[PDB]
RNA sequence: UAGCGGCGAGCGAACGGGGAGCAGCCCAGAGCCUGAAUCAGUGUGUGUGUUAGUGGAAGCGUCUGGAAAGGCGCGCGAUACAGGGUGACAGCCCCGUACACAAAAAUGCACAUGCUGUGAGCUCGAUGAGUAGGGCGGGACACGUGGUAUCCUGUCUGAAUAUGGGGGGACCAUCCUCCAAGGCUAAAUACUCCUGACUGACCGAUAGUGAACCAGUACCGUGAGGGAAAGGCGAAAAGAACCCCGGCGAGGGGAGUGAAAAAGAACCUGAAACCGUGUACGUACAAGCAGUGGGAGCACGCUUAGGCGUGUGACUGCGUACCUUUUGUAUAAUGGGUCAGCGACUUAUAUUCUGUAGCAAGGUUAACCGAAUAGGGGAGCCGAAGGGAAACCGAGUCUUAACU
């Protein structure tokens, strides 16, 4: 029983 | 294991006859020259612990 | 006969069982309310804590000192003065009836009433009040 | 003393599913859904026990107002005429009187018309 | 206060408070429960999450996975290991005051003479340790389930009552509340009464 | 508790008392006397235990039941109804148990004793030097250097020596007590890899050791390491001869064994989720937490010949799930696919209050002894007197020179 690659993350912003 | 006593409270509170506690007044250590003598005189004798703080000193010291 | 012995009324209370349904009245955090430090398992402030405010055992100044002479000093009531032995009382043999203790070095005779027998006091320190009371029974007081 | 909660839990779920008999889908097989259905049905039973006294009363009023207008009098004047005639026959009996025996309702209408006029 | 025998009717008198006080049911019940509690062995132990044979390794990651948050396979909400508040070998015996224990025994004995279950006799001794002749003895006085209590415990009577289920032989100093209640009848020899009187006082 | 402590958190004695168990000795040295107590090492004798074991009591008839130990009736043993098995629950069916016995050989232990080593008893001495102590820096004493006693140590120093020195909590004087700088020592004390017996208000296979089933096994990881799942036919296999269909299959139906095969090896009991077949009703013009109140019709079950009950239910008013979090949730805020099992305010020790029981100005024991949840044991704890920081005073005490 394996997990998942996890949803590809978006480029995080800043102030 | 028996309850340990808060040694700080033990040196500031003494059990009275009916179960109350006496304590020394504050504002009586260093800066005394700027206070009135009347204010200083009233702080010399010991005073009773108020009913609001009476529950705190019981938990701090159950044995004394 | 062994299956009829019942306890007295009010001797047992069956306890409070927490988290045992709506009807029990002690479910859903069981009598400690909603969120907070007191609601957590193992949560709770220390003794004397007032939330960062200087506590009463730290706001007030310390005073006095402990004298070791008072620890070896006791007081004698007149109720347990005729119980000990015969008609004479001194510093020792009062610990033989267990009214002072072995480590006691000083003793005083206070006026507590109910003194009947003519006891003779030697070595103790009667105040004023039992002194007239012991002499009212006929006993003399010396050192 | 380990207590196995096998017999007690099964009997508790069977009691709920017994009351949920007749429900559609998972509301009569699944304990999780049936228990919600039984509670909701119990809430409706408590609620509709009051509405039954409301729906039937407004049903009898419609029955009386239908037959009274066949005799030539409104419902408002018929009850007022009956009240002035010292008649305490309720709307339950009055609805059943007008349905079965039309002759007796005409005498009641004429009794209320004489008191009103 | 007279204790009449079964055959010779020799009138023995004892102290009033020992066999004639009121039956304090609450006092008796506490001692009976305490006597049963002191006989509890209390040998039991389960395993906490720190005593289950296993690893302290986190099963899966804290985040990322779709599974629930887990930190150890030894958690009580898991299979193969659990029991949060595991039992320990403890002592169930509870303290009984001397005056409370003696006061309860006197109230038990006082109820026994009110229910005529106490039978005082001058002597009780068998010639041989054979259980057949002991079973012959109490059947002639119409007793089947009794507590044989004597002042002096003799091995000749100890052996004869060892196999019979409904009788028990004890020493006068070794009396207990539960056997004075569980057994239907209780029989006194002459000198046991004078020995149980002073031990209760 | 006294104390220690950013005097915060917390740490935490000693004196003394009550108990178990109590055993004192040798060298730093010569002489007299030498084997005298003393232990140690090996043999013998006796007692006793272990490693194999033996004897070991007492009942039938009849009823039901597949089978009886179960019901009934009448007997017996019992220093033996502790326990297990035996076709359902056995004291007399068996293994056993109580009790009474048994060791060719190998040893444990206790003495007596043979031999060897070992060293007695007395007198006179000797009586522990780079040591105590001190300086610097630490460590342990409840004592965190603080007024800090005491001991140990890295380094540097460094006495006296029994007409002398240490300690008695900074330190000085007086008294008390002891003697360092050399060593041995049983008992009360801790634990259980393992063995024997016994017990459990411990579990009954998701529990109990991870493992009741050839489990640290299968399996994963290079490796350290991690780590499962999996019990039950029947009393006895008597576990299905033989026949038929079917692929000399699998599977099934007959027959037979069996109390039972809705006990057939996937085997006691077979719950729910889920999947079906048959029966009764409704449903293809009627919109939504799917229920509830009313309610026609249909199908049955009944006594009555009046009517109830069961199942479905057209139509119709009302009616936007549960939990949590919230000022506020149908909310398009969170959680849950369902079912079965497991899953969370317990335990130990103290202190406070209430109810309740005993005793009562007294109450109560702990450790421990103990034919022992009996009885001793009052060591000790609380209360009966408090005030003051304390000396001290005392039903009064403190403040102050004293208080109206």
């Amino acid at each position: 029983p394996r997990p998942r690659p996890r949803p590809r993350p978006r480029p995080r912003p800043r102030p | 294991p028996k309850i340990k006593t808060v040694r700080g409270a033990a040196k500031r509170f003494k059990k009275t006859g009916k179960g109350g506690f006496k304590h020394k007044h504050a504002n009586l250590r260093h800066i005394l020259t700027k206070k009135a003598t009347k204010r200083k005189r009233h702080l010399r004798p010991k005073a009773m612990v108020s009913k609001g703080d009476l529950g705190l000193v019981i938990a701090c010291l159950p044995y004394a | 006969r062994l299956n009829t012995l019942s306890p007295a009324e009010g001797s047992k209370k069956a306890g409070k069982r927490l988290g045992r349904g709506i009807g029990s009245g002690l479910g859903k955090t069981g009598g400690r309310g909603h969120k907070g430090q007191k609601s957590r398992s193992g949560g709770g402030v220390r003794r004397g804590f007032e939330g960062g405010q200087m506590p009463l055992y730290r706001r007030l100044p310390k005073f006095g000192f402990t004298s070791r002479k008072a620890a070896i000093t006791a007081e004698i009531r007149l109720s347990d003065l005729a119980k000990v032995e015969g008609g004479v009382v001194d510093l020792n043999t009062l610990k033989a009836a267990n009214i002072i203790g072995i480590q006691i070095e000083f003793a005083k005779v206070i006026l507590a009433g109910e003194v009947t027998t003519p006891v003779t006091v030697r070595g103790l320190r009667v105040t004023k009040g039992a002194r007239a009371a012991i002499e009212a029974a006929g006993g003399k007081i010396e050192e | 003393a380990r207590v196995k909660r096998g017999v007690i839990a099964r009997a508790r779920h069977k009691k709920i599913l017994k009351q949920a008999k007749g429900y559609y889908g998972a509301r009569s097989r699944v304990y999780r859904v049936a228990f919600q259905a039984v509670i909701k049905a119990g809430q409706y039973a408590y609620r509709d026990r009051r509405q039954r006294k409301r729906q039937f009363r407004q049903l009898w009023i419609a029955r009386i107002n239908a037959a009274a207008r066949q005799n030539g009098i409104s419902y408002s004047k018929f009850i007022n005429g009956l009240k002035k005639a010292s008649v305490e026959i309720d709307r339950k009996i009055l609805a059943d009187i007008a349905v079965f025996d039309k002759v007796a309702f005409t005498a009641l209408v004429e009794k209320a018309k004489a008191a009103l006029a | 206060m007279e204790l009449v025998l079964k055959d010779a009717q020799s009138a023995l008198t004892v102290s009033e408070t020992t066999f004639g006080r009121d039956f304090n049911e609450a006092l008796v019940h506490q001692v009976v429960v305490a006597y049963a509690a002191g006989a509890r062995q209390g040998t039991r132990a389960q395993k906490t999450r720190a005593e289950v044979t296993g690893s302290g390794k986190k099963p899966w990651r804290q985040k990322g996975t779709g599974r629930a948050r887990s930190g150890s396979i030894k958690s009580p909400i898991w299979r193969s290991g659990g029991v949060t508040f595991a039992a320990r070998p403890q002592d169930h015996s509870q303290k009984v005051n001397k005056k409370m224990y003696r006061g309860a025994l006197k109230s038990i004995l006082s109820e026994l003479v009110r229910q005529d279950r106490l039978i005082v006799v001058e002597k009780f001794s068998v010639e041989a340790p054979k259980t057949k002749l002991l079973a012959q003895k109490l059947k002639d006085m119409a007793l089947e389930d009794v507590l044989i209590i004597t002042g002096e415990l003799d091995e000749n009577l100890f052996l004869a009552a060892r196999n019979l289920h409904k009788v028990d032989v004890r020493d006068a100093t070794g009396i207990d509340p539960v056997s004075l209640i569980a057994f239907d009848k209780v029989v006194m020899t002459a000198d046991a009464v004078k020995q149980v009187e002073e031990m209760l006082a």
